[PDB]
Formats: C-alpha cells, structure tokens, sequence
C-alpha cells in the first residue's frame, strides 16, 4: 500500500495510467480486493488499518488566535 | 548547528519541492509533523534519523495548552541546533503558514547565533485555489483564524473569497479541546450574519493527502454550519456575498469612468 | 488530449514539486511563462518541445490590451489539446494565484470535454512569509490585485498583513502600458491614507529567482511609495496600523471574557 | 557554465550549504569568471542575464489584470 502511494504521488506517468484505469492499475500493483474497495469508497481510515498506522494518532493544528 | 525549516505540501511524497527534499536527504536530524503514517514512512526511507513532533500534543486525554506543547516543539528542534547538528524542521504544507512553531524555532536561533532559514512550501489554501478553480486576484482574498475572528475585531471584505482556518475549533477559548461545539459554530453563524446571509452558500473544503484520494468539497448553507461534520484539518471557504462595485471616487481622481476601463 | 497545469515556483530549478516536474518531463508539449533565460534553458533540458508565451504580450511598442494576450495564450494551449497533445501549462509561482491563463484554459477544455486540471505550486506570497518571517495567521491576511482596489470599492482591515499585487501598474486603466505614473501611485497614497498614516513603514518586496540572489525588502514611508522604484514583479506589503482588539459582544455571547483566554 | 552552476546550485541542498560557508570559493571552483562573480556579489541581475547570453530575453510577467471580466 505505502509502496504504491509514495510511486504514485511522486510519478506523473503512474498519475495519468491511473487516472485511465484505477482498478486495473491497482490490480497491477497487488493492491487487494478490500484495498481497491477502501479506495472506491473514499474510507481513509480502513486503507490506515491495512497498511499498518491508525494506531497513529495524528492531529494538526500548529498555531492559535488568542494572541501573545 | 543550523536550522532549516520545510514544508512537504499536502500531498504524498510528491508535492515537496526539488530543493526541501534535498534538506531532508541531507540533514542530520528531522523533526516531522505530517499528516498520517503514509507520509512518516515516506520521510523515514528518505531519512531515517527523525524525532516526530506529534509526541508534544495532549496524549490519552491529558489537560494541555497548545502554548505549552507548541514551546516544548521549539525546545526540541534548538536542542539539536544547540548540540551541533545540522537541523531540519519537516512541516506538513507551507511552514510558515498557520504554524507557529518554524517562525519561533527561526527567532530563537537568530537570537543564539545560529543560522536558521524557512523555505516556502505549498499551503492548503494553495490546494484551495487549484482544487475549486479560484484565483485570489479575481476579487481578493482574505484569510483569518476561525477563534481569532470571534475572540478579535475583524472586519471582512464580502466582495472576497474569505477563508475561516481552523474552523474545527472556532470559539475554544482554552487552547486544550481537540474540538468546538455546536453552540460555539452557531455564535459564529449569527456573528457571520453582519455580511452574509443565512441561506449563503459557503464550502467546507479538506485537500487531499493521498494521491488515491479525492478532495472534500462539501458546499452547504451558511446556517447548516453548526451540524456539519467538520475535522482539524477542515477549512471554511465563505465565497462573495457581493459583486465588485465602481470607485467613482477614484475614478473621478483618475479622471476617467467605467467606460475607460480596458 | 489533455491539459495539466504546472507551477515552477520563483526559484530557479528546485521551488517546483516533484510531481510537477514529473509533469513536465512527461509532456507531449509545454506551454512555458517563465521569470528568465535561466529558467528557459532548465525547462528545455527537462522537456525540448516548449512553446514559450512570452510571445503573445505587446511587442516593439505596439498598443494591445492584455485581454487579447491572455486570449492569444489560452487559445495557443487548447490548440494544442484539440490536436490530441499531453499538454502542460508550465507558469511560474502558483499557476492559478492572480493567473487567468490556467484557470480559463481548464475552464474551456472541460466545456469541450478534455481532461484539465491545475497542480498548486510556491507563489510569490508563499516566499514572502518566509523571507519576512511573517505568518498569514498572526492577525490574518488580505490580497488585491494594486487596480482593482482603486478601481473598485475594497476596505481594507488594518489588523492584517494586507497585499497590494501587481502595484506597478496600479491604475494603469488602459491595461496596454506596463507600468502606471507616480501621479497614479500618489492618488492610491491618498486612498490608503482613508486607514493608514502617511508614515506607515510599508514594503517592497521582490522574491528572488536565483540561488545567488537576496530577496528585495525595502522599507519605506507609504508617502514615499510615487518615488520608489517598482518593477512588474514587485508587491507592496502593507504591515497592521492597528493591534487586534477584544470582541466583547462575541466574548459576552461566548460568556467568557479577556482574562478566560489560554 | 553560468547557467548550468545555477540550475545545480538551485535544486542540491549539499552545494547550496557550501555555497553559504564560501560563495567565492564555490564559485571560483565552478568556474565562474571574475566578472560574473562581481556581478553576483553586487546583485546586478542585469549583468549577470549579459554574461549568460540575454540575446535580449525581455521578459513581463503579468498574467491577470483588475477591471473585473
Ligand atoms: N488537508 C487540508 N485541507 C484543508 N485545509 C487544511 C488542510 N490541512 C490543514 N488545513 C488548514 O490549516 C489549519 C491548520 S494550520 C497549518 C496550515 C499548514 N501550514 C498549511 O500550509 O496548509 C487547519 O485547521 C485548516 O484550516
Ligand atoms: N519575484 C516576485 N516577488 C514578489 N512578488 C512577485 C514576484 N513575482 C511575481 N510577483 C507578484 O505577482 C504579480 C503577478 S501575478 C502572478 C503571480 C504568480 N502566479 C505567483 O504565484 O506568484 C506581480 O505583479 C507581483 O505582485
């Protein structure tokens, strides 16, 4: 899964082939039935279970408006 | 030692530029704050000496003020400039775009003596422009903290794009919940009603983080505001309630009309 | 065919993102509006099949309305679309921030029904934050475009950073010259002067397109703005002229008050 | 030469830092002709865009206006 992702986010002739084909380009990369349906569906969090990190926990706020 | 700080963009792997990814590469120790496990895997391969920033927010349901975690973070990357080692601070998006910590952390080692530069990154509000297909320029931009909108004096231009960040947390005055409340967004809703009406269509918008992933594009009345599932990642992009109007003050300072105007 | 537009940054070589060069790299063909010579040659080693824009603005002193130009620049990359290219739009800095030529590009390839899309990159307010050090958050942020602000009625709120772009031309009403008078330049004084004293340090600023070349950061007197030298790349940085200041009747709505604030 | 120093310089972390320790020194290593240093230490974009081959690259890059659509 992270395999393909970081290929993916990185290369722009993998983007537009799956832009074309996303399930025969996922297939290609070995991504499994539930993987393919995780991404169909848009569930980020069942595609954060099968690689390995939503025990992650993440959160992103890096600044305030209280001033000072 | 020396401090460079970076931005990733939003994006996997594929939206930090030539250059930052080459700080990275080099760099005798990162301290990251990304988005999710894809993205900290992806800056491990590329260099594996990080100490993750996540650690310094509020764990297993702690009282924390950001202020404090955001100091400790600062503390963390000067530690490693102040022993002698060729720092990077790896910041999701631009670094010093709604972070505080890169512009504190570049302060501070200016202050000691060390030599500490930020390289621009691209933001989620860049994401915003390309994603809904708005130029800034078309009739202007204006940006504010969602909590510093209600707890401040601002006066918003309705003829912009206007863009509410950290919308998630609008009103939480103690910088220790993760989230607001709907009471809280509803004071939000009747402040907004000054310049724009209830029915105004505003979008909340989330940019993608996978290249797999679609963006959040969710337009929805300004009222329904309070009940919308919103997320700490989730921006408040409140579109023109007016169209752009003649200066006929300036124009007559100018010497000319609306009929001059190429 | 099929259009992808594509930011280059304002630094020479290393301020796109990878998957933007990747983009480029790629292409059938580039439709390129770069800074420089330097630029030019860097995109040509990437990619040799390059149509440059730069063709398409006024030549030898010949009167033309921009419309025309960005017209001529739109048609230019559709053609190339319509024939059956991979095409790519390569502009500097961000494609879409205050760039029409992308925007309606991918605007008029969907409506004939191509696949068109816009990669954000790092515009010229995205360096600024980082060589002033300056945070959009901080008290917030507004942009304009330098003649629409004229032209057009905008209030400006003096709590945040505010942007005039393109202030080089400002009221340059004919958008056939490439630079506006100091007679305009002191009539956008007097305007400002409605929220900004005649003494208020404000700044030019240029991001740099080289690696051996410092950003310009003029300070100056907003009085003395008719006199400065300005080149078409330059924007005029307009810092607060006032603190921010407690919103009691939110506070009060809230029921919390200045002293409750983390 | 001129060009291909900067295009490097721009993109490798590793030569911008040296750069930033020694610029003459880096410089002068990749060959850069005194002249072209001059011009880089003085900040004369001008000069440098002559000594690059300008064949009179002009160069606008407004790519938006403000008298609304
Ligand atoms: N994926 C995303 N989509 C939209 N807005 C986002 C986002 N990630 C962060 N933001 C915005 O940024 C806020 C945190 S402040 C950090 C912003 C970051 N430096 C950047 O360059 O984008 C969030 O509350 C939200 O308003
Ligand atoms: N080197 C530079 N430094 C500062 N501002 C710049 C700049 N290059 C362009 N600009 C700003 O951008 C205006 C042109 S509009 C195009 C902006 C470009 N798409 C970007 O992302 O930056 C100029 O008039 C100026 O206000």
């Amino acid at each position: 899964l992270s395999d393909f992702f970081t290929q993916l986010g990185q290369d722009a002739q993998l983007m537009e082939d799956y832009k074309q084909n996303p399930e025969a380009v996922m297939r290609a990369h070995g991504l499994t039935d539930e993987q393919i349906n995780a991404v169909m569906t848009g569930d980020m969090e069942k595609l954060k279970t099968l690689s390995g990190d939503s025990s992650y926990q993440s959160y992103l706020v890096i600044s305030h408006g209280n001033g000072d | 030692g020396s401090l460079v700080c970076v931005g990733t963009g939003l994006q996997l792997a594929g939206q930090i530029s030539v250059l930052s990814r080459s700080y990275i590469e080099h760099a005798d120790i990162v301290f990251s704050l990304l988005p999710d496990g894809f993205s900290q895997r992806w800056l491990t391969k590329l260099n594996p000496n990080v100490i993750n920033l996540q650690q310094f927010y509020a764990q297993n349901g702690e009282v924390k003020n950001r202020r404090d975690t955001y100091e400790q973070m600062v503390n963390a990357i000067l530690d490693a400039v102040r022993a002698g080692k060729k720092t990077v601070c790896a910041l999701y998006g631009h670094p010093g775009v709604f972070a505080c910590v890169s512009h504190m952390a570049i302060t501070r080692a200016k202050a000691e003596g060390f030599s500490a530069k930020m390289e621009p990154g691209i933001s989620a509000e860049a994401c915003l422009w390309a994603d809904l297909g708005i130029d800034p320029g078309n009739s202007g931009h204006q940006s504010f903290e969602a909590s510093q909108f209600m707890f401040f004096n601002h006066v918003p231009d309705p003829t912009t794009h206007l863009l509410l960040w950290q919308i998630a947390i609008a009103g939480e005055h103690t910088l220790t919940q993760f989230h607001t409340s709907s009471d809280r967004l509803q004071i939000l809703v009747e402040q907004l009603n000054q310049w724009y009406p209830l029915d105004h269509e505003v979008v909340i918008y989330e940019a993608a983080n996978l290249p797999i992933q679609a963006p959040r594009i969710e337009r929805l009345p300004l009222a329904n505001l309070p009940q919308a599932h919103l997320m700490p990642i989730s921006t408040l992009l409140i579109p023109p309630a007016k169209k752009l109007e003649y200066n006929y003050a300036i124009l007559a300072k100018l010497g000319i009309g609306p009929e001059d105007l190429g």
